[PDB]
RNA sequence: UAAUCGAUAAACCCCGAUAGACCUUACCAACCCUUGCCAAUUCAGCCUAUAUACCGCCAUCUUCAGCAAACCCUAAAAAGGAACAAUAGUAAGCACAAUCAUAGCACAUAAAAACGUUAGGUCAAGGUGUAGCUUAUGGGUUGGAAAGAAAUGGGCUACA
RNA sequence: AUGACCCACCAAUCACA
């Protein structure tokens, strides 16, 4: 189980993202593309709107990895900022201390 | 160590012009496809045969649509 | 009283190539606290001195990372709580070593690195000329 | 992995290797509430009887 | 949803609510009770309801001499002993929902008249068995605090006694009951007075008093009259060997005085 | 806890035997100054505290004093004082009004024969002598103390040096005495330097401010100032900051006779004058009379400025600055 | 490989067992969970990617499939043979190597069903011998049934497949154990067969000198000179001798060196050969070498050629020179036996220290040989401590080996500073006992006489009353001992005590028992209690 | 008043421990880091990685010696192996210890790939610097 | 059954080498040690808490199997592996006159399942102009070629390379560049009179 | 508006959010799915109700100096307990203080600040007591969430 | 200038045979 649907939602989206990642790439090269005629663009347009929805990466969100919180987070702990300090508190992060200056 | 990218040397990486030899020589097609060389020409997580992959995801692409290319303007193998 | 009798038996080969010279070899050690990368400048000086590799050992200047978290659960934005992590450095720097002498030396120091620590390595070596460079032109 | 976590110390719980009082606080709980009368409905039961 | 669990003390702790805000006030009422129990209690390492038998848990780690390898317990068996470990349950819950009985002193809600038993040992080492306590009076009080507002104290009123003589009483207060009670035994032991008993159950002669506004009158009696008295006054006497009186209080009845 | 002492005493040396082996030094020359450098080195806690870091000392030092036990095995306590709930310093009080007493007794003997021979020994104030501290008391009698206790003890004492002193007496009353340490804010003169057939010319660093500067000045030259290369009318460009450059010099009548060279750093061109002038300053000092020097001190010419810029602090806007409160 | 902290410390031999056994137990639990549940363990991380951390595949990869689950059920035996059971229902062709492997599987796992699958593995396929007599000549060596063996033997040499060499040390050793009252008419075939190794091209192994020498060492206790003959053979091709070889010339030449002891000198010079060299134990019977070449030493009592056998020892790998705990035990329970009597004690306390808390732990037998060490050389100074050792090891042994300790107690004689050593050994020992442990006279007579020459009576008298309190009396010269402890001091009232106890008792002794109480009453002239004694006595 | 990690004062009877007489603050001041591992210096890698995997380790370490754990787990990971201290009442026979020990070493070893080291030091009672 | 034994410290010799107890990374078993230290801030009377059960000895990385009496039996050891460096080479210059070529190489160690670091790639090629063999020509027409990578206070030319997966590989291609620079520096062409 | 929730004197109002185009997302409308994330489970699941059942984190009095066990005293004690030329108070503990940090002192700042007060804030960080839903108050997909009569807070840019 | 009502102290454990 993960602790919610919301991330078992998210699980998935950086699944199909993975999958489909060569694909998208290949196809955004055409379209991002000034050298080649518009005709094959608009197509190579409909070809990746075509693509499942969860498949493109605007749409995953990082989240809390023990407590699933959406925002509030320390990318480099992929930490809520809640359960962060909890860890850091009890002096189970190495390195980190509170800060007097 | 445990990883020698299978026994692959560095012209098998920078040089890729070998791939685009099946490809029209003049056209719009060579300047796309001289920037994703290029591109894949300076990729370092990717192995050879990913890169040769890619090529080929092209070759195929364009070959499934000549239609489109003639209809463009510019007649293109 | 009681000794093992015959206690050796080191494995050494000596291939005909022309081993590897070092010109200068730095090591960068951080760590988080100081007195853990006192005690290893001790041992690592120690170790070389030993092997007569002839260092010289100096301090980067130290990096602080600062960072604020909200203080509640919920809603008082008012109040924070900043949190630190502290790197510290100490900086071998190694001359006029051979490919052998640095691979020993090395070996030692890296098993015996500390816990908290981390370590970079930089080798600057040394080559002659390469072969069509030589004295052809084209 | 959040399932292999959950599944391999679930497991090794029942092998009766690890011991997690979080469960077994559910757990007694549960048996307490369904003693009580406030038990969880078959599927099906609930609503229309 | 490994990580979102956590340690029993957390859990507990926060399913009895002791520490709220409606605790201290007394916000809720006394008759609402609930209990925290060991979840640990009656099992053991290795032990799991898959049925399985570790060398060195379950079992013994040799069995006839050679190392037992692992196995597991036919269907019955499990049965038979997830049908123990209810039954363990069911016993000490047998045992929980017990209560001990107390002897009353006065009526069953009083405190009054009821025995603390010995008081403590002293510094010296100097120890009274031989001394009985009876709580006189307990009562909650109170004092307005300027942080908590009302702050309850409980002041119990003791008397200690060896019955050959020598009685004495004291008062002690504190925020826990068992506290002054403690406390008043202790004290009292310190304030002992001799009462000379005429033929060692009377009195001597008639006592009238007037202490503050109680009066208290007495009368000797006869061998066979036994302890006829204020409630308060019957329970002194026994601790001080009184054996046959008569005592009406008038005026005030409070107690300490 | 006498039984622990000895053992932990035994073991303490056991033990610095033991360290003595494996840091592979002689058991004898082992000093505390060594046994140190040994833990320090064997278990290196950073930790800034430095109380709460690895230590191996002799147990006297590192457990507390103790109290000795009162009273013999049949009860009878050993100081005639013991009741007083303080013995120890009511001793002291005791044998001190005694000697007061005493020497008044002898001086007034000494009255009645024509005789003042004593001597006032109560002024050591060259040696920097003081008092005690209540804690230094406190520790002297391993005993407790209050304010109105040793403020009493204090003045006793003093009633004591006030009059002519014994040999005994002034002994007596020198326990009591500490002396406090070297009391000279003179600095310290840069020795001045001779440099490739060059004369004289010193050297000086000043710091303010995020900004660095070091200065060389050379006796030997005319009046001209280069900063980082080029001339310092057009390094500093404001009126102000060439004024501050100007103030030592000016201050020394030493206006047209000295020739310095600079390299500042950091810090914007206020915070660089400043930088420039305090190492002027410092440097300047090694070519002046030792009586000019504390009048550039008194100057407030060789003092670094400490002010700095404070930290933001969260949930404020400037350090000091508070974000906008609404009463209601 | 024990945890370090002194809670989790082995202390006896019993407990080292227990211990190691046990960790060993946990890491297979662990083991069994992983290859149960695979899929938990399949997620990587490691980079370098170690191959050893992987779960384990028990399953057949293919199903329905013959030429695949064979193999597959083979290596992992019953689903093996329930797979070539699948494939000959199939009517699928079994070639030379599917019952070559699951003949191995046969040898390798396993009456009756080795008779059906070595018909299986002739009748249906024609195998070529090599394989075939290889695991049947192995497997009916496991059966017990080498005649049919030398029937393989006979076919095989019928088709031109020569007999490789584990062949010929099969029935080598299937010739020589075959025995019915007859030798020589064994060691001839065998002989017979070792010259027929050599014309078929086959080079005979060390391992077949080795296993000759194995078949020669259980019939003859002299045929060591024909293997002794073996033993210079392999020498002459260039073939190094194994520590098994060496081993079994030890065996029979241990088993004639107990009533000769000039082949004891011909092992001590094969090892004093084979000591100035470094070993590499590759080959399969090695243990029992380092076994008997110490064993031979402590029966002969030479400890030169034990050190020598120690210098062996640690040389080439020490550690991979003993295979098993009890036959590692065996050493040191010998090698310190010769230690401790053949040496001065210089050497023995010395060794001590070092071998018996690190190494291996003590039994009884290197016990008493501290016992009898320490009476010799008159060391009354480590007796404490070689009782606070043997404590700690030696608990179950502790009733037995009691008695002999304490005996070197009377030995002696004590002077002022040794007293409180006795006291405390013996009063720990006695309130042992006494709160639970027959308890001997001897160490009455121990803590009363060293009681005596520490100058303490009122003890010995309360030992002596928690003896006469145990329901049984010592002899009466100790009873006559305090009561000249108790004369010297002039107590006569305890002596009055002791000799009415011992009168009550009927002690030996008590014609002079009498006379002795008789003897301090006129000395402490007591002589009107002596009178009441004889008037006690009488009634 | 903050309350993060603090054992508040009771009525002067509650044992704590060293550790738990700390409050956050003190931490790299008095008391010391219950891990260490490179991942979070300046320059370095997977810090999130190596905390979930802390986490994991002293859920499972709790539930595999329950009531034996006498303080927190201490982690050192050193050149791709983790040895993991801990202090452990005596509760156990050293049977149960030692299985434990093995099982253990074994299974993480298999879980997170790499080397996995475990050493237990043994204590009578919970070590007391505070109150009681 | 309640086993409580006695530490190692009783048995120990004074004189006993250090290095035999600790030889190789040790967790601090207070017991295996003889030393009595007390670590820990105290309390009001009391003091640093005792060296058994302290938690905080055990957070510490301990120096134990690095004390110097090891270190100097561990490094005699490692004598044997160790080879000579070469005595003309003592000067920078002889360095230079005899070797043009620095080749900087990283490797980098961090605790944990994997060895793999990006960074590693990087291969840095460092030469002197001075140093080769061009021609006036052809040392002006590399220096407008490379560019940026021309230091002209210090004459150091400088290649890093990055793109190619492996160090060896980037070597080699680092290698590769400098000789087609050079090649390709001597050769004049049509539009260089232009 | 078909169309979330939470904060909301000091101690809310660029606040939960160091962050909403889809996602996020909890809301609305249509539609779908009913052992329906897991090794097993007449069970999963619930951002449903209760912050007046709570743990966790905090705000606030607060840079306020007190809180509190164990005792002792009082012609009785609800409670009070100082006088230094001293008259009944000793007290461990926690706070304050000291130390630590801001790379030397010092100062400053940071950090720290007990017991309690406001049933203060948060069941929507997570976890949970009690009570509720179970072919739905659960799980998915697609698309929608507008807007300015008015009032107001805090900012930005200005009026030179 | 004003500021519904209502708010508080009356129950006892754990552990072993
Ligand atoms: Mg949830
Ligand atoms: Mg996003
Ligand atoms: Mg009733
Ligand atoms: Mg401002
Ligand atoms: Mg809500
Ligand atoms: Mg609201
Ligand atoms: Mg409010
Ligand atoms: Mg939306
Ligand atoms: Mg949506
Ligand atoms: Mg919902
Ligand atoms: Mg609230
Ligand atoms: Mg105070
Ligand atoms: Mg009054
Ligand atoms: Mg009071
Ligand atoms: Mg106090
Ligand atoms: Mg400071
Ligand atoms: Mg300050
Ligand atoms: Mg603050
Ligand atoms: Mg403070
Ligand atoms: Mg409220
Ligand atoms: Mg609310
Ligand atoms: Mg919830
Ligand atoms: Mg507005
Ligand atoms: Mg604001
Ligand atoms: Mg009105
Ligand atoms: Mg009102």
């Amino acid at each position: 189980y993960y602790v919610d649907w919301k991330m078992l939602r998210d699980v998935k989206r950086r699944k199909m993202a993975y999958e489909y990642a060569d694909e998208r790439l290949r196809i955004n090269s055409l379209r991002k593309n000034t050298i080649l005629p518009k005709d094959l663009q608009e197509v190579a347009d409909e070809e990746i709107a075509s693509l499942p929805r969860d498949s493109c990466p605007v749409r995953i969100r990082n989240r809390c990895v023990m407590t699933s919180r959406p925002r509030g987070v320390k990318r480099r702990w992929r930490l809520s900022r809640i359960v962060f300090r909890h860890l850091a508190d009890h002096g189970q992060l190495s390195g980190v201390q509170r800060a007097m200056w | 160590a445990g990883f020698d990218d299978d026994g692959s040397e560095f012209h098998e990486h920078i040089f890729l012009d070998k791939y685009l030899q099946d490809f029209p020589k003049q056209g719009p097609i060579r300047h796309f496809m001289e920037l994703v060389t290029c591109g894949l020409s300076k990729n370092p997580y990717l192995s050879v045969k990913q890169k040769v992959e890619h090529i080929e995801w092209f070759r195929n692409y364009f070959n499934e649509k000549r239609v489109i290319l003639k209809e463009s303007g510019i007649q293109l193998n | 009283v009681d000794v093992p009798k015959d206690m050796t038996k080191p494995e050494i080969t000596i291939s005909d190539e022309p081993d590897t010279l070092y010109k200068r070899l730095s090591v960068l050690v951080k760590g988080h606290d100081k007195a853990v990368l006192d005690s290893y400048e001790y041992f690592a000086v120690l170790a070389a001195k030993e092997l007569g590799i002839s260092i010289k050992v100096h301090e980067p200047p130290r990096k602080i990372e600062r960072f604020t978290l909200l203080k509640s659960v919920h809603i008082f934005k008012k109040h924070r709580v900043q949190y630190e992590m502290r790197t510290l450095y100490r900086c071998l720097e190694l001359e006029h070593l051979t490919g052998s002498t640095a691979d020993v030396y090395l070996e030692y120091i890296q098993r015996n690195l500390p816990e908290g620590v981390a370590m970079e390595v930089t080798k600057t070596k040394l080559e002659q000329l390469p072969e069509h460079i030589r004295k052809p032109i084209w | 992995n959040h399932n292999t976590y959950f599944a391999l110390m679930g497991t090794l719980r029942f092998l009766g290797l690890y011991r997690d009082e979080h469960q077994d606080f559910r757990d007694e709980q549960l048996r307490l509430k369904k003693l009580r009368g406030k038990g969880k409905p078959r599927k099906g039961e609930g609503k229309r009887a | 949803s490994f990580f979102t669990k956590l340690t029993a003390d957390e859990l507990w702790k926060g399913a009895l609510a002791e520490s709220g805000a409606g605790a201290r006030k007394g916000r809720g009422k006394r008759t609402k009770k609930k209990r925290r129990k060991d979840l640990n209690r009656g099992q053991i390492i290795g032990e799991g309801r898959h049925g399985f038998l570790w060398p060195g848990l379950n079992i013994p780690l040799m069995r006839n001499g050679a190392v037992q390898t692992i196995a597991q317990r036919s269907k019955e068996d499990q049965e038979k002993v997830e049908a123990d470990m209810v039954q363990q349950r069911e016993e000490w819950d047998r045992r929980r929902k017990m209560k001990v009985k107390r002897e009353r002193g006065w009526s069953g809600n009083t405190w009054g008249g009821v025995s603390l038993g010995p008081p403590d040992p002293g510094p010296n080492g100097e120890t009274y068995d031989d001394f009985d306590t009876r709580i006189l009076e307990v009562r909650n009080v109170f004092n307005m605090t300027a942080k908590e507002g009302r702050k309850r104290s409980v002041r119990v009123l003791v008397a200690v006694g060896n019955g050959k003589g020598a009685a004495g009483f004291a008062i002690g207060k504190a925020t826990e009951r068992a506290d002054a009670f403690r406390k008043a035994k202790n004290r009292a032991v310190h304030y002992l007075h001799y009462i000379e008993r005429y033929e060692d159950h009377t009195i001597y002669h008639d006592i009238s008093l007037k202490f503050k506004r109680t009066h208290i009158k007495m009368k000797k009696q006869p061998r066979g009259y036994g302890l006829h008295c204020h409630r308060a006054i019957m329970t002194i006497c026994r601790l001080i060997g009184i054996k046959d009186l008569y005592a009406k209080v008038s005026g005030s009845v409070n107690m300490l005085n | 806890t006498v039984d622990f002492i000895k053992k932990q005493i035994e073991e303490f040396n056991i033990g610095k035997r033991h360290l003595a082996n494996m840091m592979g030094e002689d058991p004898e020359t082992f000093t505390q100054e060594d046994i140190d450098r040994a833990i320090a080195y064997l278990f290196p806690s950073g930790l800034f505290e430095k109380r709460a870091r690895p230590i191996m000392k002799h147990p006297e030092e590192i457990f507390p004093k103790q109290r000795a036990i009162q009273w013999g095995e049949d009860g009878r306590p050993f100081h005639f004082l013991f009741y007083t709930g303080k013995q120890s310093y009511y001793s002291l009080m005791h044998d001190t009004y005694g000697k007061l007493l005493d020497v008044e007794k002898h001086h007034n003997q000494l009255r009645a024969k024509d005789l003042l021979a004593e001597k006032t020994k109560i002024l050591k104030d060259p040696i920097g002598s003081r008092w005690l501290i209540k804690e230094e008391l406190e520790e002297m009698l391993v005993e407790k103390l209050s304010d109105q206790d040793y403020a009493q003890f204090i003045r006793l004492l003093e009633r004591l040096s006030a009059l002519p002193c014994g040999a005994t007496e002034e002994d007596f009353v020198n326990r009591f005495r500490r002396s406090i340490p070297i009391q000279s804010k003179k600095q310290l003169i840069e020795p001045l330097q001779y440099d490739e057939q060059g004369m004289a010319f010193s050297r000086g660093e000043g710091k303010r401010k995020t900004a660095k500067a070091e200065v060389v000045v050379y006796g030997q030259g005319s009046g001209r100032i280069d900063v980082n290369g080029v001339d310092y009318l057009l390094y500093f460009p404001v009126t102000q900051d060439r004024e501050q450059l100007m103030f030592p010099l000016h201050f020394l009548d030493r206006l047209g006779k000295h020739d310095m060279t600079c390299a500042v750093s950091g810090g914007g061109r206020s915070a660089q004058a400043g930088a420039v002038r305090l190492a002027m300053a410092r440097a300047l000092c090694s070519f002046v009379t030792e009586d000019e020097v504390e009048w550039m001190r008194q100057a407030g010419l060789l003092t670094a400025d400490p002010r700095v810029r404070e930290r933001k602090k969260p949930g404020q806007e400037g350090a000091r600055r508070k974000f906008t409160w609404k009463k209601r | 490989v024990f945890q370090d902290d002194p809670y989790l410390i082995p202390t006896s031999s019993v407990e080292s067992h227990s211990f190691l056994l046990a960790k060993k137990s946990g890491e297979n639990a662990a083991k069994f969970i992983i290859n149960s549940y695979p899929k938990y363990f399949q997620k990587d991380i490691a980079e370098p990617h170690i191959p050893c951390l992987m779960p384990e595949y028990f399953e057949p990869q293919i199903e329905d499939v013959s030429e695949a689950a064979l193999q597959e059920r083979i290596k992992l035996x019953x689903x093996x043979x329930x797979x070539x059971x699948x494939x000959x229902x199939x009517x699928x062709x079994x070639x030379x190597x599917x019952x070559x492997x699951x003949x191995x599987x046969x040898x390798x796992x396993x009456t009756w069903r080795t008779k059906n699958n070595a018909e299986r593995i002739f009748a249906l396929m024609p195998e070529k011998n090599a394989h075939s007599y290889c695991t049947m000549i192995r497997g009916m060596v496991k059966h017990q049934a080498p005649t049919q063996a030398l029937n393989l033997y006979t076919v095989l040499l019928n088709n031109r497949l020569r007999a490789d060499v584990y062949t010929f040390n099969s029935l080598i050793e299937a010739t020589a154990l075959v025995v019915n009252e007859k030798f020589e008419e064994k060691w001839n075939n065998i002989l017979d067969l070792l010259k027929q190794m050599v014309t078929q091209n086959v080079k005979p192994n060390l391992q077949t000198f080795n296993t000759i020498l194995k078949c020669l060492r259980r019939f003859y206790a002299f045929g060591k000179l024909p293997a002794l003959q073996t033993l210079r053979e392999m020498k002459a091709i260039g073939i190094e001798p194994s520590l098994a070889t060496y081993h079994y010339v030890i065996q029979l030449f241990y088993q004639h060196e107990s009533p000769s002891k000039g082949s004891s000198l011909i092992i001590y010079d094969i090892m004093n050969e084979v000591m100035g060299k470094r070993f590499s134990p590759r080959d399969p019977d090695d243990d029992m070498f380092f076994q008997s070449a110490m064993r031979v030493c402590s029966s002969l009592r030479d400890l030169e050629l034990a050190y020598q056998v120690h210098g062996l020892l640690n040389t080439g790998d020490n550690w991979k020179l003993i295979g098993s705990d009890h036959r590692r035990n065996f050493y040191y329970s010998k090698f310190f036996n010769l230690l401790c009597f053949m040496e001065q004690i210089d050497v023995t306390l010395k060794w001590y220290k070092d071998l018996i808390p690190s190494v291996f732990f003590p039994h009884s037998q290197t016990m008493i040989d501290l016992l009898q060490a320490l009476d010799v050389a008159n060391r009354l100074d480590m007796v404490p401590q070689i009782w606070k050792d043997s404590k700690e090891y030696g608990h179950t042994f502790r009733n037995e080996l009691k008695e002999e300790i304490l005996m070197l107690m009377a030995r002696d004689q004590h002077p002022p500073e040794l007293q409180v050593a006795f006291a405390d050994c013996a009063a720990d020992i006695k309130s042992t006992y006494e709160s639970q442990p027959e308890w001997p006279a001897s160490s009455l007579n121990y803590v009363a006489v060293l009681f005596l020459r520490a100058g303490r009576t009122q003890e010995a008298w309360k030992m002596l009353g928690l003896f006469r309190k145990h329901n049984k009396i010592p002899r009466a010269e100790l009873l006559n001992e305090f009561l000249d402890s108790a004369k010297a001091s002039s107590s006569p009232a305890q002596a009055i005590e002791l000799v009415k106890l011992a009168s009550a008792f009927s002690l030996p002794v008590c014609e002079g028992l009498t006379r002795r109480v008789m003897a301090e009453f006129t000395l402490t002239q007591e002589q009107r209690e002596a009178l009441g004694e004889l008037t006690a006595l009488t009634s | 008043k903050n309350r993060a990690a603090r054992v508040r004062v009771s009525k002067g009877d509650k044992p704590v421990t060293y550790e738990e007489a700390h409050a956050p603050h003190y931490i790299a001041h008095r008391k010391g880091w219950l891990s260490l591992h490179t991942g979070n210096l300046d320059g370095e890698d997977h810090a999130a990685e190596r905390t979930v995997e802390d986490v994991f380790l002293r859920k499972f370490m709790l539930g595999t010696f329950p009531g034996c754990l006498a303080d927190q787990l201490v982690l050192k990971r050193r050149a791709n192996q983790l040895e993991i201290c801990a202090l452990v009442l005596r509760q156990l026979p050293p049977h149960k210890f030692y299985f434990l020990v093995g099982y253990s070493e074994t299974l993480l070893s298999h879980f997170y790939k790499c080397p996995v080291h475990l050493h237990l030091q043994t204590v009578p009672s919970k070590v007391v610097y505070k109150y009681i | 059954r309640r086993k409580a034994l006695p530490p190692r410290t009783e048995k120990m010799a004074v004189d006993q080498d250090w290095p035999s107890v600790y030889p190789v990374a040790a967790p601090f078993k207070p017991s295996a040690v003889p030393l009595p230290v007390r670590m820990g801030y105290p309390v009001k009377r009391g003091v640093p808490m005792a060296k058994e059960g302290n938690l905080e000895l055990l957070k510490i990385p301990n120096f134990l199997h690095l004390t110097p009496v090891a270190i100097k039996r561990h490094c005699e050891a490692l004598k044997d592996f160790c080879t000579e460096w070469p005595a003309a080479l003592d000067s920078d210059e002889k360095c230079e006159k005899h070797f043009p070529i620095e080749i900087d190489t990283a490797d980098y160690v961090s605790a944990g399942p994997s060895i793999r670091n990006p960074k590693a790639r990087v291969v840095t090629l460092r030469v002197k102009l001075s140093s080769l063999n061009l021609d006036d020509h052809a040392k002006k027409k590399l220096i407008k070629l490379v560019g940026d990578r021309y230091c002209k206070s210090t004459d150091v030319l400088t290649i890093k390379t990055d793109r190619c997966p492996l160090k060896r590989q980037n070597y080699d291609y680092a290698v590769y560049l400098l000789t087609v620079l050079y090649h390709e520096s001597w050769k004049t062409e049509e539009w260089e009179k232009k």
